[PDB]
């Protein structure tokens, strides 16, 4: 079982699922040895909000089951969407 | 090229909204024209008379975002084998993070103030790009042209 | 059932899942293979509680309902430090600016 580290602007380390990570197009150029990349642009109220729309759309990919909404708090959707459009996933 | 065919042969179907979205479903009248019809509120169904043939797209209500139906964008009714309705099952798409801010901040900001928002000018085109059953529409018949 | 959890100590983050039906232990397994410390030398948490190797994720309150993809659960972790373990300490993530005027 394979995992990445994904550091924040502020610090914070996450490590989420190799095959996780590579939903972010971006990523996957960089990786698919090297499992470590840093955002010094992308705080952690952002980058940990990314990671969990990777394990959500991991889920919930052709899923025949109801699908949840992704829920997003005002105060973060600008710089996620900065963020999601920088990591196209 | 996307129209429903008129074959006067009724087929009766379920729409069931299993979305947290209000669904209004569309359908495309023998010129291809999207046509609304009743909304369904969500985690809803409706039983409803259609036609063999007809093509229908579902869709947010109030924003017009993307809904998939049995998995996929389009729904055309079938033959009712031993009378059995056929199931519509609308559900949301997984959306990109992307798309998904974009309708979160068009849902918090009035269109008259996407260019006072402190963010780069490709953004704001996207902000303004409205998802729209014409464009999708356009977008389909494009796609399967590819298709030789 | 899978559950979606949040392992967080200081400012690291483990962004895994596991089976409600599976222990606090095998939890400590997969915190072992990433941070490379054995399970003897971590402590793991739900709040302020400590949780016990052989309870399962499910009776240590991790759900279906309240352990989702979107909106995992925090499971807290202290490591062994010499002699004893040290305090339980997640760092906060980093608060958001003032929500701008033309969104309020
Ligand atoms: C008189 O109108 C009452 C409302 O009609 C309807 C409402 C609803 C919905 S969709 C969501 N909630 C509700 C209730 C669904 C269906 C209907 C009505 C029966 N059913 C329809 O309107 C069906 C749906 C679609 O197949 C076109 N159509 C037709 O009847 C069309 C037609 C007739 C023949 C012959 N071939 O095509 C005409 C509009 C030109």
């Amino acid at each position: 079982m394979m995992y990445v580290k994904l550091i924040s602007s502020d610090g914070h380390e996450f490590i989420v699922k190799r095959e996780h990570a590579l939903t972010s197009g971006t990523i996957k150029a960089m990786l698919s040895e090297t499992n470590e990349v840093n955002f010094r642009e992308i705080p952690s109220h952002v980058l940990s909000k990314v990671c969990m729309y990777f394990t959500y759309k991991v889920r919930y990919t052709n899923s025949s089951t109801e699908i949840p909404e992704f829920p997003i708090a005002p105060e973060i959707a600008l710089e996620l969407l900065m963020a999601a459009n920088f990591l196209d996933c | 090229v996307l129209r429903s065919v008129n074959s006067r042969e009724p087929s009766q179907v379920i729409f069931c909204n299993r979305s947290p979205r209000v669904v209004l479903p569309v359908w495309l009248n023998f010129d291809g024209e999207p046509q609304p019809y009743p909304t369904l509120p969500p985690g809803t169904g409706r039983r409803i008379h259609s036609y063999r043939g007809h093509l229908w797209l579902f869709r947010d209500a109030g924003t017009h975002d993307g809904l998939l139906v049995n998995q996929t964008e389009l729904f055309v009714p079938s033959l009712n084998v031993d009378g059995q309705p056929i199931f519509a099952n609308i559900t949301l798409p997984v959306y990109t993070l992307k798309e998904r801010c974009l309708q979160v901040v068009r849902s918090l900001v009035k269109p008259e103030n996407y260019r006072r928002l402190d963010i780069v000018r490709s953004l704001y085109e996207d902000l303004e790009d409205h998802p729209n059953v014409q464009k999708d529409l356009e977008r389909l018949t494009q796609e399967r042209i590819a298709h030789q | 059932m899978d559950v979606f959890l949040m392992i967080r100590r200081h400012k690291t983050t483990i962004f895994t899942d596991a089976k409600e039906s599976s222990t606090v232990f095998e939890l400590k397994r997969i915190v072992e293979g990433i941070l490379k410390r054995p399970p003897d030398e971590q402590r793991l948490y739900k709040d302020d509680q400590l949780l016990d190797d052989g309870k399962t994720l499910g009776e240590c309150g991790f759900t279906s309902q309240t352990a989702r993809p979107q909106a995992p659960a925090t499971v807290g972790l202290a490591f062994r430090a010499d002699d004893t373990f040290e305090a339980l300490c997640i760092e906060p993530f980093s608060s958001p600016p003032e929500l701008p005027d033309v969104m309020k």
